[PDB]
């Protein structure tokens, strides 16, 4: 039934805060915990999000975690700021300096234990903790390196419950810091381990949408935000609202990652809007399968699925999704693995989005996500091979090899990928 | 020794340690353990005002460590647009080959430093360089689908 | 008079058993409240204030399904401790169905199917309604159906089993549940009447004009169908009185327990003037495969075994020149080590359909059960499906990490393929 969000970092509470205020919305929940909606099914799966407190006020179950006192004050300062339990607010005081090893083994450990405390609490509230959800970058030290702790430690101590993560990728185009491949890498090996499953949100493909499709001279975080936001609001709908689905986290894993370690999505989302900017079925079929509307920086043409899930939004004819829904399998048979049978599964419901009659999320299983990080892999060993900058992490405590071992593991996913890529079913 | 010394205050970026460290005789070519330069490490941590002083000083501008690496190779890894210019007006090599087989302009692609890419290609950056696996910075380019890159690389 | 107890597991069986307890209520002339103002007594019980009780327990590991149950117009027909839920489903995996999630409830499970064993003067035995590929469908009727042979070794029991469909699931893995229920409960079933999703599908849409079938469209089908199965227990009639007379005449051998069967008329309730059909007519529709439960052709296959169960305004000289007709196609060909007959049964009450159903209203309608080998055909499809998942071992590590060896799987599909070399040598 509960589910308890976390959000680490800068770009962690960033992402993570917008949201808070994109289903709030959907729900109909006041920014002081009110409720003031339309509808009963705004209310039916509200438990699963929010606690439910004394004056019939709906408070976020989430809990907000940084080393920089600074990100905390900008929540606060948001439109939702302040229907987050005060005492959910975790921070420490010296910041991360984009360095995973702080963020992993120095100041980071110094402050999990405190963030823990946090989470058992909201944790024997629910009466069926359905599982974990977290938001973090890659690319820095906080949400990479202690988002990562935070996982493994809570991973111990909830060995038998489902953890999902939004997870963003670093793309020169958004942050110039040389170090974020290092960070990623190190991060990715944890995640490969410990997360059921990963929503790739790549921040590559977020600027090329906003720069190439919507037309944004200068991208900001904003505009990044917007669509992710849109993805992480879709992802979550069938958890969120009555409909055909009535599965629970683990269910959703169980029908979607066939291996272990290949639980990294590709999510996609039609249509692609502009803050403040209807399709057909059609249209959002085929768009939702293009390698535009993707939030990794990846072609699925490239490579084939192995599972895939889309939910409708809206009220539309069931029977023309299922039509169009078939017409692209078969038009594409190819890029399906055989091996799979009844791949492709679609969900529908019946509540739309903000601002929008019409909407449709994708979340792909695709052996294409390997483009992703082979690029970070390349990154990565550009800048290990002339070991710059490796003194801030073996400074740390860290260990050289560390790096060769994050490395190695990178390509072994890589190779995993690229193995079911070429299998057939002879 | 007076080289190590310079090496470190290269580093770290210490200006005025490194003109007293200079004043004493201090080797500007000094090497460490692999093989990098004053230059190099300077380059490496975007000390810009180090860099010209190391080259107004006999300074190497193209030397090399173990590994094959000179300073512009590590100032277009580490995106240091106006260091990447000062070396290439005080000489540098810049279709300079390492032990991996990349040139600076490889490096620069490779971690999107567009900048840096248009001033080496506009210095003469051979756009026909191989790696050692055969990648040219345009088939890096392709393979993980920089458009912007791209374009940059067909002008 | 001697009882039946119904069990249903799971979703599919719950919501089944709605559509059939409120068949058989209907039938019987039983309110929602159990009032009444004899033959159904092996259905239901009879307390001291005048309440009919229905000799059911309804089961599942999630308290979603059954939780309408306890708060719609049956609420007050049930044993209230007989509706039984955790919090926790099987994740459409088996294994949590069989071994982790299932055994934390199955010992209250069968004291509580003790408690209406203990008021049965004769216990005929079981009823099980399930699915094939959900988790607790298909995992705790297994663990179910081993624990009620060791405490029940007498009893006979009797399966409804939902066989899956692409077309109303969202599961990847049903294939998988599906093998690995039927090996473990073969030998612990006396016959199970499969019904294929797919099939009840298409006949809602061909016969009864339907697009897009809800579930509540095809456990309506689907009820009418087990209603004339059970009719014979419920109505003393000649054929089929008892639980043991089923496997009599429909299982000659018992590996080989999974009849067909074959419903006709099947009308929309939009043609409420139809021209009645004669006995002949809906005989001859006995042997059209659209109308069937199963989809494969019997023409391929060959009989074993063939009952027929008329209802309604049938009189048995018409059933005998139908019947003469029908031995004279050339597509019937019976085992040779069987009578080539036709055992006959006729309950004249006219058919019963709910209010709020889809089904016209018809003066004779008729059930064939009949053993063919064609329904190996569906084993086929359900096992070229696991082998395709099974050669890559996708989502086998869902199954090994919830206590259960990957070995069970090579078993189960091992059983599976002597079951179709059993249809195979008759
Ligand atoms: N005919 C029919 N089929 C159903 C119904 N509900 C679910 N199914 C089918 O059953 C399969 C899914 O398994 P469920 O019965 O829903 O799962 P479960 O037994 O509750 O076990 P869990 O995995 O723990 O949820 C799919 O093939 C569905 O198409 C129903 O009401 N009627
Ligand atoms: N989309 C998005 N990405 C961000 C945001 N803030 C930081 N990032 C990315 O995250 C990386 C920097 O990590 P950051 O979260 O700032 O470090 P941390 O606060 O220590 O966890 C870079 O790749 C940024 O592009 C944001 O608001 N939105
Ligand atoms: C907080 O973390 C998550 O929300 N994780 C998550 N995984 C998912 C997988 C699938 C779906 C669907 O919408 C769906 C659509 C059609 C058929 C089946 C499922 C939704 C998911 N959400
Ligand atoms: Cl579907
Ligand atoms: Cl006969
Ligand atoms: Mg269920």
């Amino acid at each position: 039934r509960e589910i308890v969000h976390i959000q680490a970092g800068q770009c962690g509470n960033q992402i993570g805060a917008k949201f808070w205020e994109v289903i709030s919305d959907e729900h109909g929940i006041d920014p002081s915990g009110n409720y003031v909606g339309d509808s009963d099914l705004q209310l039916e799966r509200i438990s699963v999000y929010y606690n439910e407190a004394s004056s019939h006020k709906y408070v976020p179950r989430a809990i907000l975690v940084d080393l920089e006192p600074g990100t905390m004050d900008s929540v606060r300062s948001g439109a939702f700021g302040h229907l987050f339990r005060p005492d959910n607010f975790i921070f420490g005081q010296s910041g991360a300096g984009n360095n995973w090893a702080k963020g992993h083994y120095t100041e980071g450990a110094e402050l999990v234990d405190s963030v823990l405390d946090v989470v058992r609490k909201e944790c024997e509230n629910c009466d069926c903790l359905q599982g974990f959800q977290l938001t973090h970058s890659l690319g820095g030290g906080t949400g990479s390196g202690m988002g990562t702790l935070l996982i493994s430690k809570v991973r111990e101590e909830y060995p038998d419950r489902i953890m999902n993560t939004f997870s963003v990728v670093p793309s020169p185009k958004v942050s110039d810091t040389v170090v974020e491949p290092y960070n990623a890498t190190l991060s990715i090996h944890q995640l490969v381990e410990n997360t059921d499953e990963t929503y790739c949100i790549d921040n590559e493909a977020l600027y090329d949408i906003c720069f190439r499709t919507l037309k944004l001279a200068t991208p900001t975080y904003g505009d990044l935000n917007h669509l992710v936001s849109a993805t992480m609001s879709g992802v979550t709908t069938s958890l969120r609202f009555p409909g055909q689905l009535n599965a629970d986290l683990r269910k959703l894993a169980v029908n979607m990652v066939p291996f272990p370690r290949l639980h990294f999505f590709m999510p996609g989302f039609a249509p692609l809007t502009a803050r403040g900017s209807a399709l057909t079925v059609p249209e959002l079929t085929q768009q939702m399968f293009d390698a535009k509307n993707m939030m990794a920086a990846c072609d699925p043409r490239h490579g084939r699925y192995l599972t895939v899930a889309t939910v409708f939004r809206g009220r539309m004819s069931m029977k023309e999704v299922d039509e169009q829904m078939l017409a692209i399998q078969s038009k594409n048979s190819s890029y399906f693995v055989e091996w799979i049978p009844n791949n492709v599964k679609v969900a529908v419901c019946d509540i739309p989005p903000r601002g929008l009659k019409m909407s449709s999320t994708f979340i792909g299983n695709s052996t294409a996500i390997q483009e992703l990080f082979k690029r970070i892999s390349e990154q990565f060993t550009a800048m290990f091979r002339r070991k710059a900058f490796l003194h801030w992490y073996t400074g740390e405590g860290m260990d050289e090899m560390e790096f060769t071992e994050a490395e190695s593991n990178m390509n072994d996913l890589v190779s995993e990928y690229q193995q079911y890529q070429d299998a057939t079913a002879e | 020794d007076l080289g190590k010394k310079l090496l470190e205050a290269a580093r770290a970026g210490q200006d005025d340690e490194v003109r007293i460290l200079m004043a004493n005789g201090a080797d500007v070519n000094a090497t460490d353990a692999s093989g990098l330069t004053p230059l190099h490490l300077a380059a490496t941590y975007g000390h810009l005002e180090i860099v010209e002083v190391l080259l107004k000083h006999g300074a190497d501008v193209n030397a090399i460590d173990i590994m094959g690496s000179t300073p512009l190779h590590l100032a277009a890894l580490i995106g240091h647009l106006e260091i990447v210019e000062v070396l290439l007006k005080h000489g540098a090599d810049v279709n300079a080959v390492d032990t991996w087989g990349d040139t600076p302009l490889h490096l620069a692609a490779i971690m999107g430093h567009l900048e840096i890419v248009e001033v080496l290609l506009k210095h003469g950056a051979d756009v026909n360089a191989q790696d050692k696996f055969g990648k040219t910075a345009f088939d890096i380019s392709i393979d993980n689908g920089n458009e912007d890159l791209a374009e940059i690389l067909q002008k | 008079m001697r009882e039946c107890i119904s069990i249903h597991v799971g979703q599919a069986g719950v919501q089944i058993g709605n559509a059939c307890w409120e068949l058989y209520c209907l039938e019987h002339g039983i309110q929602p409240d159990g009032q009444m103002p004899d033959s159904f007594n092996t259905f239901f019980s009879e307390t001291g204030a005048g309440k009919h009780v229905p000799r059911a327990v309804f089961v599942d590991l999630e308290p979603t399904v059954i939780d309408e149950v306890r708060t719609g117009t049956y609420r007050q027909l049930f044993h209230p401790e007989q509706l039984i839920t955790g919090k926790e489903d099987a994740a459409n995996n088996y294994a949590r169905g069989h071994y982790t999630i299932g055994k934390e409830i199955i010992d209250l499970v069968l004291d509580r199917i003790r408690k209406l064993a203990d008021q049965c003067t004769g216990l005929q035995g079981f009823l099980v309604f399930h699915s094939f590929g959900g988790g607790t469908g298909s995992g705790f009727t297994s663990l179910l159906m081993e624990r009620l042979s060791v405490d029940y070794g007498k009893k006979s029991k009797l399966e409804f089993s939902i066989y899956p469909a692409p077309q109303v699931s969202t599961a990847v893995v049903e294939p998988y549940n599906s093998i690995l229920t039927t090996h473990t409960t073969l030998e612990h079933s006396d016959c199970a009447f499969m019904v294929d999703n797919e099939a009840i599908y298409d006949i809602c849409r061909r016969n009864l004009d339907i697009e897009r079938p809800t579930y509540t469209n095809l456990n309506r089908l689907i009820s009418q169908i087990v209603s004339s199965i059970t009719a014979s227990l419920r109505f003393d009639g000649a054929l089929n009185v008892d639980l043991t007379e089923f496997q009599t005449n429909l299982v000659p051998y018992p590996r080989i327990h999974f009849p067909l069967a074959t419903y006709a008329p099947v009308i929309s309730a939009e043609k409420a003037y139809h021209e009645q059909l004669s006995v002949a007519e809906i005989t001859n529709a006995c042997f059209e495969p659209a109308n069937q439960m199963v989809k494969c052709d019997p023409r391929h296959g060959k009989y074993m075994a063939c009952c027929l169960l008329y209802r309604g305004d049938v009189v048995p000289k018409d059933v005998n020149a139908a019947i003469a007709t029908i031995k004279t196609k050339r597509s019937i060909q019976f085992v040779d080590w069987c009578p080539t007959g036709f055992k006959v049964g006729i309950n004249y009450q006219p058919p019963t359909v709910v209010p709020g159903g889809d089904l016209a209203k018809v003066q004779r309608a008729v059930c064939m059960l009949s053993n063919t080998t064609a329904i190996a055909e569906a084993w086929a499809r359900l096992d070229h499906k696991f082998d395709l998942m099974y050669a890559k071992r996708a989502f086998v590590h869902w199954y090994v990490g919830e206590g259960m060896e990957e070995g069970e799987f090579s078993e189960a599909r091992e059983d599976m393929a002597a079951l179709e070399k059993d249809y195979e040598e008759v």
